[PDB]
């Protein structure tokens, strides 16, 4: 059961220097690592010249993850304003060969 | 402060976008001829002031 | 005689209004209104009611009902704040740059020629504004010339839309027709129509 | 979990946890990690930020900004279907928000 | 008609 | 009938405006075939890069866009001093 | 006709040999503006993501055509 | 400034390529080793790729500092990447092409119009070397210009699939390729790939002379493989798996030809057209610089 | 549970429609051209999109 548990027992004893059983958080919680360039995100590199391993290719928990996310200077799907400009003729429209 | 009336400074004003604010920091910073192509040219007392 | 106060710094006001035009978009308007403001003072061009833009009596002709309609189309009311305005853009400098309050014309009658004499006489009274927006003009005469003459047209614009100055002044013609956008403005590249190169 | 760090008075998790982040393959951080000028305008668009956040949906939300971002269309490509909706020859202008 | 500096705009195309 | 106005004295108008002190740019040197604005910006090493003359589209002034109509006015809907009893100071 | 008119093509209804029959035609012939061998590659590739086209292994006035048919009778 | 090395930038450890496989960070090499090659009736024959236009195209007055090297990678490998010549970004490339220019390509993949304080940057006569020929990524879209976009990928395919005496005809059969795989095999490699820090790979390709080259085509031999093994799949007619005894191998038919397609499908990236035209042109420009 | 959202030309041409929807299968549902002749034709991939 507790397949789900991420801590336990976050007291300390008064003898022994960490309590029997008391269980500390896995480092995959903590590592918020990067947005590779594709966009899915990784864990940081373990060793020099190493890629980070995608959070997604296993299966712990991360906690901390960069969101891309847009400011106040873009905005999407905001009505826009435009100048239509109807033809002088109707009988001046090339309908064809285009 | 010293009563200067800052509206709009370091921004742009655009009809459509709204106005928009750029970044203020420009340390040891010096006027500059550009390329067409963007890039800064040295400067060069021949045609520069 | 000298007078009680400091030198006008022009090395650090020059610095200072390019300080400013980078990072204050009111300057242009600024510097325009004191222009605007001395045309006005200047008392040199008032609006009259009376229009005047057809002989007698072409106007109540029938014959000159579709080049009277592209006149009415083209010509807009008189008012002394725009055209003042249009006095002092000629001297006021330019920062962000001008763009042309885009036509639509097809050129397809004889009237239209009314639009390409709207850009001569605006290349005539205001050379320089002229110069800012052209290769935007140059995109309303390429349809002008394509159907008023097609031969040549079709020489020109095999020779290329537009060109560039090199070293030692000689222009060298893109060989590419391609649509011109203020965004050229601040390249290298010119509208070809103005080459003046027969 | 990393916040705790130097905060909980349990020795235990705070040794763990200090632990786990002076480790070189993790490594914590929240906040504005990314910036991304606009090429024109010169202002500040898409910006990466470090949240506390499950990785499966900072995966969702990059996957969304990726597609709209990535697909590079405007608002001025509506113009398009105005055409195919409107009369030939009708023309639109404006306002080029890029 | 009458002359405006900016662009004269008229309909609106929601996204 | 309107050019006595515009040649021998609008042009006055417009070579003293050209001394104004605020009036600091190059804007035309009178051959499109070759002429081309001078462009500075200010430039640092930390990065920053701020051109003086930008592409930015239509501003809230008004100035960026051009109304070339106004060419219509000035030559059929406009009075002078010079072209128009026609004595004016 | 190409740069003058701004199209990139130009459909020509092809014609019955016995001018009798005014039967309609089973094709017709597009011409394209591909002055070089790239902008010919061009428009054979995209020619190959639409229905019912063909070509000649060259052509005439050195100037780039294809067939479209009205059918798959006719083809 | 990065100091290039007597063997590319490539030899350098900051800038290693590997795909993820098995749980770890494999080599393009040792991934190219799974890879198997069914042959089919047809055959693939190389015509010569036509020789790069002179022109450069325009870098337009920018007063941003472009990001180039993700523009470059998402058109070629990018999952979601659509309309890549709408914006002409690649052309800024030929700011680089001048002599004494003052714009610097960061190894952040960036294009800074003048050189800026703790931004390391490539050697500038290497990035004038790599900008000389790349910088024609900018007229990928332009119709004098465009690259022939289906005989470019035979050299695809004897590139990658094509055995050494295959190689030596300029002719092999047109082949099927197959490989043990992981659910999303062609996704995650793809995108393992778009991570790619590739204009290292092509400014040593573009700067590097005589035996010190020839040293690295032989080294980066598998990298190049792999760029072209997304491609591949991205142009690829169709990509199915097959059941083998409680495993799945993934298998693309065909290598070397472009079938042209465009609708999008969950197993590989899509090419919109403007990516076809831009992955033809970057096929012509670095497949010019290999045989040379 | 997913009431959809729906602008009030929708919810009139969703009334026009109007209704059923359960009859066809969807096992493996494709697009797929029959020949007049009445035979379900392979995707072709030269005319079919």
């Amino acid at each position: 059961i507790s397949v789900a548990r991420s801590m336990r027992a976050i007291v300390n004893h008064n003898e022994v220097d960490r309590p029997r059983g008391a269980v500390a958080p896995s480092s995959y919680e903590m590592d918020t690592g990067t947005l590779s360039r594709n966009g899915d995100l990784l864990y940081s590199p373990v060793a020099n010249g190493q890629v980070g391993i995608p959070k997604l290719e296993v299966d712990h928990i991360s906690f901390s993850n960069v969101v891309s996310m847009m400011t106040a200077n873009i905005r999407t799907g905001d009505d826009m304003a435009v100048e239509r400009v109807n033809p002088d003729d109707v009988r001046a429209i090339n309908i064809r060969n285009a | 402060i010293t009563d200067v009336d800052s509206t709009d400074y370091g921004k742009l004003t655009l009809r459509f976008l709204g106005t928009l604010t750029r970044s203020l920091k420009m340390q040891n910073a010096q006027i500059r001829r550009i390329r067409p192509d963007g890039t800064v040219l040295r400067y060069d007392d021949q045609i520069d002031i | 005689a000298l007078r009680p106060e400091l030198a006008f710094d022009h090395d650090h006001i020059i610095r200072c209004l390019m300080l400013a035009a980078a990072n204050y978009p009111r300057l242009e308007g600024i510097i325009v209104q004191i222009n605007t403001g001395y045309v006005a003072s200047a008392n040199v061009i008032r609006p009259v009611s009376e229009k005047r833009y057809f002989p007698e009596n072409l106007e109540q002709n029938q014959s000159a009902a579709r080049l009277v309609s592209a006149v009415k189309a083209r010509a807009s009311e008189a008012d002394i704040s725009s055209i003042h305005l249009a006095i002092a853009r000629e001297v006021s400098p330019m920062f962000n740059v001008h763009e042309l309050k885009k036509i639509a014309e097809s050129f397809e009658d004889p009237s239209s020629i009314v639009v390409v004499l709207e850009f001569i006489l605006f290349a005539l009274f205001f050379p320089t504004e002229f110069n800012r927006i052209k290769g935007d003009i140059q995109n309303v005469l390429l349809l002008f010339f394509s159907r008023w003459y097609p031969v040549e047209y079709g020489i020109f614009v095999q020779r290329g839309a537009t060109y560039t100055i090199n070293a030692a002044g000689e222009f060298e013609f893109s060989g590419r027709n391609e649509k011109w956008d203020q965004a050229l403005y601040l390249s290298e590249h010119f509208p070809a129509l103005f080459s003046d190169v027969p | 979990p990393a916040l705790l760090r130097d905060f909980t008075q349990v020795n235990w998790l705070n040794r763990d946890i200090t632990n786990m982040l002076q480790q070189a393959g993790t490594k914590y951080g929240l906040g504005l990690t990314e910036t991304r000028l606009d090429y024109v305008r010169l202002v500040k668009t898409i910006v990466g930020h470090a949240l506390n956040i499950d990785h499966f949906a900072a995966s969702v939300l990059n996957i969304n900004l990726r597609a709209l971002m990535e697909a590079n269309v405007t608002a001025d490509d509506r113009i398009k279907a105005l055409q195919a909706h409107s009369m030939i020859s009708t023309q639109f202008h404006g306002p080029n928000q890029g | 008609k009458v002359i405006f500096n900016g662009l004269d705009v008229n309909t609106e195309v929601q996204p | 009938n309107i050019a006595v106005a515009h040649t021998d004295h609008l042009s006055v108008v417009y070579a003293t405006m050209s001394n104004f002190m605020l009036n600091f740019t190059n804007n035309f040197s009178g051959n499109h075939a070759t002429f081309k604005p001078d462009q500075y910006v200010i430039t640092s090493p930390e990065g920053s890069y701020k051109p003086i003359i930008e592409r930015q589209g239509e501003t809230v002034d008004g100035l960026t866009i051009i109304d070339t109509s106004i060419v219509w006015p000035i030559l059929c809907q406009c009075t002078y001093p010079l072209v128009r009893s026609i004595m004016e100071e | 006709v190409f740069v003058a008119l701004g199209i990139d093509y130009i459909d020509i209804p092809i014609t019955n040999s016995n001018i009798f029959d005014d039967s309609s035609t089973p094709y017709n012939v597009r011409i394209w503006h591909a002055p070089t061998m790239t902008e010919v590659n061009h428009i054979l590739a995209l020619m190959r993501k639409s229905t019912l086209v063909s070509t000649h292994s060259s052509w005439h006035w050195n100037v780039l055509h294809t067939f479209h048919y009205r059918s798959e009778s006719d083809m | 400034m990065l100091q290039q090395p007597t063997g590319g930038y490539t030899t350098l450890e900051q800038f290693a390529f590997t795909i993820r496989n098995d749980g770890t960070n494999a080599t393009p090499t040792q991934f190219l080793q799974l890879l198997s090659y069914e042959a089919t009736e047809n055959e693939l024959v190389k015509k010569t790729i036509p020789t790069p236009e002179t022109h450069l195209p325009s870098a337009r007055n920018v007063p941003g500092n472009v990001y180039i090297e993700d523009a470059i990678t998402q058109a070629l490998f990018g999952i979601s990447a659509q309309n890549v010549n709408a914006h002409g970004y690649f052309s800024r490339l030929s700011a680089l092409a001048l002599p004494n220019t003052s714009a610097r390509l960061g190894l952040d993949g960036v294009i800074y119009n003048s050189e800026t304080i703790n931004i390391p940057f490539y050697d500038p006569a290497a990035v004038a070397n790599f900008a000389a020929t790349y910088a024609k990524l900018g007229n990928a879209s332009t119709p004098r210009y465009r690259a022939d976009m289906i005989d470019i990928y035979a050299h695809v395919g004897l590139e990658l699939a094509g055995t050494d005496a295959e190689r030596a005809a300029g002719v092999m059969p047109v082949k099927r390729a197959k490989f043990d795989s992981w659910e999303g095999s062609l996704i995650s490699l793809s995108r393992d790939v778009v991570n790619w820090k590739i204009l290292a790979f092509l400014i040593d390709l573009c700067s590097l002379e005589g035996e010190a080259l020839r040293a690295f085509k032989t080294r980066n031999r598998d990298v190049f493989r792999m760029m072209l093994f997304i491609m591949s799949t991205a142009v690829a007619a169709n990509v199915v798996n097959r059941k083998v005894t409680k495993r799945v191998d993934r298998v693309l038919e065909y290598i070397g030809v472009n079938s042209m397609r465009t609708a999008g499908r969950t197993a590989t990236i899509t090419y919109d057209l403007s990516r076809h035209e831009f992955a033809a042109k970057f096929l012509q420009l670095t497949f010019t610089r290999w045989n040379a």
